[PDB]
C-alpha cells in the first residue's frame, strides 16, 4: 500500500517532500504509459458546490481517463442542496454512502477538512475551498516546472502580479521551499506584495528572495516566470490600470530571457499576458493546464489503488 | 491531619480547587468550561482577596479532578491561576496552567467565511507563543490570528 | 423473464406484495454480491425536470454501479426544454428514441404515467411527480426496515411530524399495510394529522393504529421511528415553532427505547433530529439513504435484465 | 445580635441572599441576570441541601440589594426561591418571587420572523397565568406562546 | 389637541372604542367636505419595505388629497436599504429626521412598533407588518359597514374563507367585538377555521357566534358578507379546489339576501367572488376599497393636525 | 443674483471658500426660518441611475421642503433607460427640456460633468458619480462640524477606517484644508491608509497631520471623530476581522473625550460604531444625516433662486 492510499488530500502543507515526489513520479509514468482501467469499477463524486468549469473538466477528465465513473454537480442554484437549512456535514454523510471518493470545491475555507470528518473511509480531495489550499493546482504547477526544468531545486523563480491575494502563489512558494537552493524574485505593486508571513518562512530556511518593481530587472536570470491573475476588484479601476504597468507580459520583454525559461499562469488569463507571447517558446500556460490531467490522475491513482507500479 | 474549620474560605473535603483567578475570569471559566453541569457540589467565590494585590475569583468542585490538558486549557484565561488538588481532606496535588498546543470547543473563529460556523463541529486552534502575542491557527480555514482578535467576539 | 422485466414503475400502489418482495430480495443480493457489468451496454436517461440532487446522485450512482451509461439533465432553467410550448409528451417521444430507460422527476402529478404513453417499450421509472408516488423512496425505506428489523410484519411503527403533507409516509403506510400484524403510532399536530383516507384503509384491513401527542408515550414499544420533514410553509412561523414542541427528536428521548429500534428520516433533516442523536445506535437515516443505492439498483436490474440470479 | 459563625454556609455581613434554588437554576440566574458583573463580593454555592429534598443552589451578593420587580423576575426560574435581605449583619428583610406582568431582556421570541431578532432592542413579554401553563406575549410581533416553548431555545 | 394627535398607530387593539368612533367620525366629515390644504407644508414618508401597490396608492393618494408632500419607496431591489447589516432602527433614526410622519409596511411582525422607539416625536403609521395589525385596513372596513349599515352594533356578520390565516378578519372581529349585540357566522373549511383564541374572546364577552359549512345556511339573515382571500399555498392544489366548493360566491347565492346586505372583500379577489356578482346591489368591495382614502385621510389629519373641526 | 445662481455643482474642489461659506450660511438660515414656497412652481428631476435610498430621500425631501415639484427614478431594472446604446448625453438632452434642475447620481465617474454639456442653462447637481465628488455630502459634514464646533478652523480632526477608498474623507479633508490651523489625525490599517496625494496637499499648505494605530492615542484632544465605512470587499474576510481591531468605536473608548467632541459617520454604519455609543452626547451621526436637508435645501435655493435673503 502506497503512503497516500486512502488518505485525504486537503492542504498542500500536509504533504511531505516524499509525498510530493511520489505524486510527481506517478504523474510522469501515467503520462508515459496510460492506464485506462486502473479505476474501472470505481464511482467518484465531483461535487462543485462552487462552479469552476476548467478545474471541473480537468478533474473529471482525469477520472474517465482511469476508467472511473463520475456523478456530481456544479451547484450554483442549479441543484437543491443550496437549501440553507441542511448542513455540509449531512450532505457529505449521505454522498459518502454512495461513492468511493469525493472531489469537492466549495466557497468556504475548511469545507474539505470538515467533509473528512463526515465521510468515512471515503477519501476527500480538495478541489479548493475558497481562499485556502488548492492542492492539485500546486501539484500541476510543480509537475510542470519539474518537467520543463528537469528539477525543482536550485531554480530562479519569479512570480508577478497580485501576490497578496494569490493563493496559487502562496501555495507554490511554500512547496518549492521544501526543495533546496531556490531563488525567488517577487514582482508586484506595494498594495499587493507577498505577505510578510511568507517572507518570514523563507527567512527561517535561509532561502534567497528579493523584491523588484518590474520583470525587466530579473528576466535575464529567471528559469520560471509565474504570472498571476490580477482581479480589478482588489483595487480601484483607476488604481488597477495605473499600476497595471509592466505587470503585464508582452513578447518584447522576452528578448534576453534564458532559452529554458518557461512562462506559467493559473489559466484565467487576460490583461496579464499579451497574445503575442503565445507563439514564443517560453509560453507554457496551456501546457501547464494540460498537466493538470496527469497530476490529478496520479492523485486519484495513489488514493484509490493500493499498489500502482510504472 | 486534623479537623479545624475556618470561614472566610470554604475548605470542604475531596475536590479540585482553582485558586487565584483574575477579576471577571471566574464566571467565564464556569460558562466556557461547563463546570456547573454536574451533580457534584460546587463552591464559588468572586471578588475574594488573596495574597497578591487586588481582587480575584475562586472555584471549588467537590469530588471531581481535572487532567493535565484541562488545567492548561486555562492558561489563556487564568495564566497566574493555581490548581491545588484535594483528597484526604488535604492537598494531594498541585499544578499551574501551561499554554497548550491546541484549544478546542471554546474559541470562535474570527473568519466569517470559515466552515465551522454553521456546521456541527467543534472549534479548534493551534497555539504558538510570541512577542506580546499568542497566535491561534484555525483547524478548518487554516487562517491565523492573535488571541486578542479571537477573544474579541 | 422476471415479473418486473420491461415494466413501468410509476406508483407504489401498482406493486403487489410479490413485487415488493422481489425488489427487496434483489437488493440484498446486489448488496452482498455487486454486479458491475449487469447493464454494461445500456444507456439510461436521468431526466430531472425538477431538481433533486440527493435523489439524482442516488439513482445515477445506482446506474453506474451496474455498468450502465447515463445522459440527462437537472432542468431548472438550466436547459432549453422549459420552452413552455413543447409538451412533455413530445419530449418523451424524442428521448425514448435515444435511450433504453427513463428515470424522471417532475413538479407535476402524473408526469411519469403520461410519459409511459409516449415512450414505447422503453420503461419509465418515476423518481417522483410532485406530490404523488415516490416509488424508489418507499422501497428503500421498506428495504431498510426489513434489514434492521429482519422482517416487515408484526412491527410497531411510529411516524412523527407532518403526516398530512408527507407523501413518503402515506406511501410507506400503505406499503406496510400489505404485510400482517403491524402496529402504527401516529404522532403529529392536529393541523397536520394523518389523512382520514389512510385511517379508513387501515380500518378496512383491521390494522391497529392510535394517535399520540408526543413520542414519549410510545418510545418504549416502537421498533421503527420514522421522522418526517416539517416545512415551515405549511404553517405560520409562530405556529411552527410553537407546535414544533417535542415533534423534534433529541438523544434524551431515547433513554428507554428498544435495543433494535431504528430512527429513519427522508433525508432533508434539520429542526427535526438533533445532532446528538447521530452518535446513538438508533440513528439510521444516513444508512437509510445509503440503501437507496441497492433498492434503485435492484429496480433497474429487474426492469432492464430479463433473468437476474443471485 | 452577635459574632459566631459557620462553614457549611458562608454568612458574611451586608448583602442580598438568594436561598432555595432548583438544581441547574443558579448558574442560569447568574448568566441571565448578569449578577457577576460587579466588583462587590459574591459567594455562590451549588448542589447544597436545604429545608426541602432535592439538591439546590445558593447565591449571595455582598453590598447590593434587589428591588421588588427584580425579585419577581425570578418566579419563572426559581418559583420556590427565598430572597432574604441582609444588613446589621442580620436579616433586615425577606420576600418570595411573585409572577410579574412583564419580563424583559432575557427571553427570546420563538417567532423567527419577529423583528426583535436582528435589531438593537430589548425583548419584552406580557405574562398571564393559567392551567398548567404561563402565556407570554411578545411586545413586538404580538404573538403569544407557552413559557415551555419560549424557554426551549 | 385631539386624542390621537402625535400618536403612533401600530395595532388596532391599541385603540379604544372612542378612538374608533373618533376616526370614523372624521372620515365621514372629510368625505363630505374635502380639505385639500389641511397638511399643506407637511412631508410624509411612504416606506414600503415590502411592496403593496394597492395599499401604497391608497395611502399616498390620501396624503395628496390633504395637500401633504410625499417621499418614499417600495423596497424590493428598488432601493439600497436592503443591504444587510444596517438595522431597521438606524434606517428609522435617519428618515425620522427628514419627515413629519412615517407610514410603513414591513414583511416582519413588530416592525412599526420598533420604529416608534427610534422615530422621535415623529409618528409612525403601521401600514402593516406582515401578518400582524393592519390598522387602516380594519378602520376602512368598519367605516364601510357603518356607512352601509348605519351602525356597528346589533349586526349579523358572516366571514367566509381562510379565517385561520386571514389577519384582516381577526382584526375586524376584535374591532366589532368592541360594539354591542353583534352576531357572527363563521364559514370555513376545518383546516382554516377561526382560531380558538378569537372564539374564547367572544365567549368572554358573551357574544353570539356559530360555525356553518356554507353561506346558504345564513344568507337570509346576514347584514355583512365578509369574503376572505384563500391563497392556494395554505393548502395542496387538490385540497384547495376540492374544498373551494361553495366557499366562493356567485350571483345565484344572493337570491334571498336582505336588501341591505353588503358583500365585502379585502381587495385581492379571484377564485372567491364571481364577476356576475359585480352587477348586483350587494357588491361593495370596490366601494370598500374606495373608503380606504377617507379612513386613511382621517388618521393622518388627527395625527398631524391638533384640532380638526367638521 | 447670488454667486451660485444657475451654477452647476459637480465637484467640491470647484467651490471657493466663499462658496462654502455662502452655502453654509444659507443652510443655517433655512434651518432657523423655513421657506416652504421658495421653489413653488419649479419641477426638479431626481435621476438616480444608481440607487441610493438614503441620499435620494434626503435630496427629494429637501425639494419638497422648499415647495418644488419632483419627478425622477432610481434606475436598476426600475426603468427603460438602461437599454444600451442610448447615451447619457441624449438622456440629459431630453430630460433637460422637461425640468428646471437635475439632481443625479451615476455609477460612473464624470457623469454629472458630462451632463452639464448637454443640459442647457438647466443646472445639474451631482449627487454622486461613483467614487468621485459627492458635493452635498461634504457640505453637510462641514455644516455639522461648524454647527457643533462653532467654526471650521483650528480644530482637531480624526478620521478612522478606510481612508484609502473612503471618498467622503478625501473630500472632507480637502474642504477643511481651505480653512486655517486645522490639525489632522489619520487612524487606519496600512493597507487602507490615506493616499499620499492628500498628504502632499497638506504639506503644501503646511497643515499639521499625523498617523496613529488606534483612536486611544488621540481621543483626548480630538474635536471631531470622523468614522468611516469599512467594506469587507476591500479586503479578505480574515484580513478584515483581524485588523478590524480598535478601528471600531465603543462607548468605553469615550471616557476621556473632550466635552465638545462629536462623532460623525457617513451613514451606512455597522461593524464600526457599537450601539452603546448612540446614547452618549458625542454621537452625532443621525444629527449629521439630519443636516443633509438644510445643506441640500441651501444648494437648491442658491441655484434656482436669484436673490435669497435671511
Ligand atoms: N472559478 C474558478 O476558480 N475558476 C474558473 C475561472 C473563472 O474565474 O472564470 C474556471 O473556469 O476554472
Ligand atoms: N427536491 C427534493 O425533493 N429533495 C432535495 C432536498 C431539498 O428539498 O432541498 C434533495 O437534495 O434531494
Ligand atoms: N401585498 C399586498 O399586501 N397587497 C397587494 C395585493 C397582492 O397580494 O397581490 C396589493 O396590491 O395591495
Ligand atoms: N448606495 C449608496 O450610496 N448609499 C446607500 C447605503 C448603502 O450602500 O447601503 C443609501 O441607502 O444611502
Ligand atoms: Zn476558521
Ligand atoms: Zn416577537
Amino acid at each position: 500500500a502506497n503512503p497516500l492510499y486512502q488518505k485525504h488530500i486537503i492542504s498542500i502543507n500536509d504533504l511531505s517532500r516524499d509525498d510530493l515526489n511520489l505524486v510527481l513520479a506517478t504523474a510522469a509514468k501515467l503520462k508515459a504509459n496510460p492506464q485506462p482501467e486502473l479505476l474501472k469499477h470505481k464511482v467518484i463524486a465531483s461535487c462543485f458546490f462552487e462552479a469552476s468549469t476548467r478545474t471541473r473538466l480537468s478533474f473529471e477528465t482525469s477520472m474517465h481517463r482511469l476508467g472511473a465513473s463520475v456523478v456530481g454537480f456544479s451547484d450554483s442554484a442549479n441543484t437543491s442542496l443550496g437549501k440553507k437549512g441542511e448542513t455540509l456535514a449531512d450532505t457529505i454523510s449521505v454522498i459518502s454512502t454512495y461513492v468511493d471518493a469525493i472531489v469537492m470545491r466549495h466557497p468556504q475555507e475548511g469545507a474539505a477538512r470538515l467533509a473528512t470528518e463526515f465521510s468515512g473511509n471515503v477519501p476527500v480531495l480538495n478541489a479548493g475551498d475558497g481562499s485556502n489550499q488548492h492542492p492539485t493546482q500546486t501539484l500541476l504547477d510543480l509537475f510542470t516546472i519539474q518537467e520543463t526544468q528537469g528539477r525543482l531545486d536550485n531554480l530562479h523563480v519569479a512570480m508577478v502580479g497580485d501576490l497578496k491575494y494569490g493563493r496559487t502563489v502562496h501555495s507554490l512558494t511554500q512547496a518549492l521551499a521544501k526543495f533546496d537552493g531556490n531563488r525567488f524574485y517577487f514582482i508586484a505593486p506595494d498594495a499587493l506584495a507577498m505577505p510578510q508571513y511568507i517572507l518570514d518562512m523563507l527567512d527561517e530556511k535561509g532561502i534567497a528572495w528579493s523584491l523588484h518593481s518590474s520583470i525587466e530587472e530579473v528576466m535575464a536570470e529567471v528559469d520560471i516566470l509565474y504570472m498571476t491573475r490580477v482581479q480589478k476588484e482588489r483595487l480601484d479601476p483607476s488604481e488597477y490600470a495605473n499600476v497595471k504597468a509592466q505587470f503585464v507580459l508582452r513578447a518584447s520583454d522576452l528578448h534576453n530571457a534564458k532559452a529554458n525559461m518557461k512562462v506559467l499562469h493559473p489559466l484565467p488569463r487576460v490583461d496579464e499576458i499579451a497574445t503575442d507571447v503565445d507563439k514564443t517558446p517560453h509560453a507554457w500556460y496551456f501546457q501547464q493546464a494540460g498537466n493538470g490531467i496527469f497530476a490529478r490522475q496520479a492523485l486519484l491513482a495513489l488514493v484509490l489503488n493500493r499498489d500502482l507500479v510504472l | 491531619m486534623t479537623h479545624d474549620n475556618k470561614l472566610q474560605v470554604e475548605a470542604i473535603k475531596r475536590g479540585t480547587v482553582i485558586d487565584h483567578i483574575p477579576a471577571q475570569i471566574g464566571f467565564k471559566l464556569l460558562s466556557l468550561f461547563k463546570l456547573t453541569e454536574t451533580d457534584q457540589r460546587i463552591t464559588i467565590g468572586l471578588n475574594l482577596p488573596s495574597g497578591e494585590m487586588g481582587r480575584k475569583d475562586l472555584i471549588k468542585i467537590e469530588n471531581t479532578f481535572l487532567s493535565e490538558d484541562q488545567v492548561d486549557q486555562l492558561a489563556l484565561y487564568a495564566p497566574q491561576a493555581t490548581v491545588n488538588r484535594i483528597d484526604n481532606y488535604e492537598v494531594v496535588g498541585k499544578s499551574r496552567p501551561s499554554l497548550p498546543e491546541r484549544i478546542d470547543n471554546v474559541l470562535v473563529c474570527p473568519n466569517s467565511n470559515c466552515i465551522s460556523h454553521a456546521e456541527p463541529v467543534s472549534s479548534s486552534f493551534a497555539v504558538r507563543k510570541r512577542a506580546n502575542d499568542i497566535a491561534l491557527k484555525c483547524k478548518y480555514c487554516e487562517k491565523e490570528f492573535s488571541h486578542n482578535v479571537v477573544l474579541a467576539n
